[PDB]
């Protein structure tokens, strides 16, 4: 089905460290931007659900990003698409979202592409495609 | 029989005999007597921080057969000029490349992505290019290129060969370049598997949302075991391969012959001589006792070109002399 | 680090390449970053840019304050092209000054117009008037 | 789009696109049509030995999209830079003439920034280079550094009645207060003929651009400059304008083939002169080196112990020279 979710080779490279620590360089650290604040704990889905979330936020912030800090988030939100690549439903009404700086976005994120990273080509993640509320 | 000490050293002393059976030692000190225990048969004698004091004479005496075996340990009072090529070592703690190489005086380690230099002695950016790494130091400057195959890029219609001596660590980068990320690498020798302890895979984006992918090989001390052909291939990229030859000795292979030209002060020549040699060579041009150093360039076909161009339309013989750790030679050429 | 009081430059302090280090600060800015402006500034074709300038520089130190290692850098050379406001002894702001939020794209832009404007004047004048802040 | 195409020589010419798929092509060569298939994309014209009849206007039209190409087909001078402030703002412009038209490349001392208009003119060493089939011809813009250490020999600048005056003066200081100031024959320059621009360095530092410049020289022109600043040391420069191009030079030898010796040569000459040293037909050109203290010095060593006549033949756009030189 086209209901599925998985990765045959690893769509997180090893250096999105770099892109990250580069794009927080030229960063005003507490922009605002949001976090789901509910999300259910699932050790499978969660750190896949806010990297769709961050990733929907670096699309957002392109938008009104000035000609060079268009590059740098492009670079990073390289090393997240790969989430876009599944058919992730729309948030659910039950999900809250939370203001956070944008500095505590990017580190999550970070975070969260090292924890998925021994996994993402292991694992079926069909079951994400629908966020869940705690 | 002569073992050179180094300060405060903590190393181990064992020799072997093949005979392993029951066989008693008795060890003989710098004047003073000492009792053994080894393994079948090798015996030994270890010390941590050998002081002026534990060194000199001795002496290890064997019965089955009434062998005796003597020693002579000397200190560092003299510490020799050398330039050793740079060596590759995958730092353990994560995903980059260490540059280890050897000379008196210690040398500048700079490592060339190409043209950019970047003076680290660690490497994390091991991303494509041309990667070589350059040590520099009074003597001058040795470098060790690290071996590419390209996947993405065209093949190189002669199907490299590579040579190294016995212990030295082989190292062989495999990269490829694909649109997505959906495609992998892998590696493997003519009808053997390679080792877990011999493979690592690092991974980039470039571009308009591009990846590249680099598949490492590596072995810590070769032997005449992992020589043989190795192959590259990615589920979606082509096949490439290259072979590897053990070396015992250091080798040049050179057609020597020693030519005779001749030309008139009017016309623009170049006395140029082909050689495979491994290590890279150190080379000399000679003429009427001025001896001038060359750019010893490499062909890529499957040998390295050198060539002299300041003739100055001055005539005689030009003697082109080169060598390398284990191997010499030496080519005349005259000139009318 | 200098001084005040009685306001006159006798040497250009506007470079002719600030243009420059604005549209570079700018290209790595996320152009609708919370700043603000004086909204009730009073009309002074004299002192107006300055006063602006005086405020835009108020906000190039706080920026700073909370920028990463490389936006120090954009921000702090887009400080200089403006920081001899404070070779003056400019009275705090009054009262009477209300502030509205706006883009910092728009304090970009408005610091570029001030320093053209304030160009061929910058010499000529005695800005000594300036250094109260009018409503 | 220019070929430039050398006697009957026999080359393949290709364009491709990226983007390969099921799209063809047509080529239109000179007034009569021509029929294609081409590679997946990439077409191609390929000719061996161009006859004067195989040259000229080449178009090639396409359709996936409809595209079309057009190709000029010639068969087989170089002078130096010229400046010019755009009139437009504080920026530097490099009028180089040329038979090729040639790359026109500004280098800033090494940063080579190929543009022919310069708009960062600040410090280092601003030189601007013309590159065609001919070669690479230079015009470096004479700089006066106040802040930098002084120079010997009142630098002399030599040029041809009717060229471009071009003096850069520069200045660093701590703080922005600081002025500069052009004085030729100890007077206030021409309004048309000075420039000023401004920037910051480092630690809030400032760089102040202050030239000077001539549209069209003349023999009123030429004079000693000097340009001092309110914060640094007043150094100048003597300016040498010439109606026509020239050359100003100021003999028998004989030696044993035991001796060590080279011919010289000292000479003032503007421009820059193309030199030759020519002995019993056998001409080899010359190391045209300069001496600094007001003249270049050229010289000749490979005697080869030779004897006889060696003439040494010097010229330059409106002048020429030539001196004889025996030996025995
Ligand atoms: C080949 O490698 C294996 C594994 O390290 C080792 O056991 C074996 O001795 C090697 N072969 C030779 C001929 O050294
Ligand atoms: C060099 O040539 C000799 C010719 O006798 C041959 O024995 C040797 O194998 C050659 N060396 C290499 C590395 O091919
Ligand atoms: C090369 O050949 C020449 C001519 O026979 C000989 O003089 C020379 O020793 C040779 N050199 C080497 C290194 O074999
Ligand atoms: C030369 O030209 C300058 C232009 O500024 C002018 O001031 C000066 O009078 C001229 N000299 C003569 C002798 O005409």
């Amino acid at each position: 089905m086209t209901q599925d979710c998985s990765f045959q080779h690893s769509p997180i490279s090893s250096d999105f460290a770099v892109k990250i620590r580069e794009l927080s360089d030229y960063l005003l650290q507490d922009y605002p931007v949001t976090v789901a604040s509910n999300l259910q704990d699932e050790e499978l889905c969660g750190g896949l659900w806010r990297l769709v979330l961050a990733q929907r936020w670096m699309e957002r912030l392109k938008t009104v990003a000035g000609s060079k800090m268009q590059g740098l988030l492009e670079r990073v939100n390289t090393e997240i698409h790969f989430v876009t690549k599944c058919a992730f439903q729309p948030p659910p009404s039950c999900l809250r979202f939370v203001q956070t700086n944008i500095s505590r976005l990017l580190q999550e994120t970070s975070e969260q592409l090292v924890a998925l990273k021994p996994w993402i080509t292991r694992q079926n993640f069909s079951r994400c495609l629908e966020l869940q509320c705690q | 029989a002569a073992v050179e000490v180094d300060v405060s050293a903590s190393i181990t002393l064992q020799v072997l005999v093949d005979a392993p059976g029951n066989i008693s030692c008795l060890w003989v000190f710098k004047h003073s007597s000492l009792n053994c225990q080894p393994h079948f048969g090798v015996v030994s004698m270890v010390i941590l921080k050998m002081t002026e004091t534990q060194a000199g004479e001795y002496l290890l005496f064997i019965q089955s057969t009434n062998y005796t075996i003597l020693f002579t340990v000397s200190i560092r009072n003299t510490l020799l000029y050398t330039l050793r090529r740079p060596y590759f070592r995958k730092m353990e703690n994560q995903d980059a490349l260490v540059c280890i190489s050897e000379s008196v005086p210690e040398p500048i380690v700079e490592w060339v992505l190409c043209v950019v230099k970047k003076e680290e002695k660690v490497l994390h950016e091991l991303f494509g290019t041309d990667i070589r790494c350059c040590a520099r130091n009074e003597l001058g400057r040795e470098c060790t290129r690290l071996f590419t195959i390209d996947l993405n890029q065209t093949p190189q219609t002669t199907l490299p060969q590579l040579f190294l001596k016995v212990g030295e660590p082989l190292w062989i980068r495999c990269k490829a370049v694909h649109v997505n990320h959906g495609f992998g690498l892998t590696w493997e020798l003519e009808n053997k598997a390679l080792e877990e302890g011999n493979y690592f895979e690092m991974s980039t984006y470039s571009t308009n949302r591009t990846m590249i992918r680099i598949l490492f090989a590596f072995v810590s001390s070769v032997a005449r075991n992992d020589t043989g052909y190795y192959t590259c291939s990615s589920s979606k990229h082509p096949s490439q391969s290259a072979l590897v030859t053990i070396v015992e000795k250091g080798f040049i292979n050179a057609t020597n012959s020693s030519e005779d030209y001749e030309i008139d002060q009017y016309e623009e020549f170049c006395f140029s001589v082909r050689f495979k040699a491994y290590p890279q060579i150190r080379c000399t041009w000679t003429f009427s006792r001025k001896s001038f150093p060359c750019e010893q360039k490499g062909l890529d076909n499957g040998y390295s070109i050198s060539k002299f161009c300041n003739h100055k339309h001055q005539p005689g013989e030009y003697i082109f002399h080169a060598e390398n750790d284990d191997a010499q030679f030496t080519k005349m050429f005259t000139l009318n």
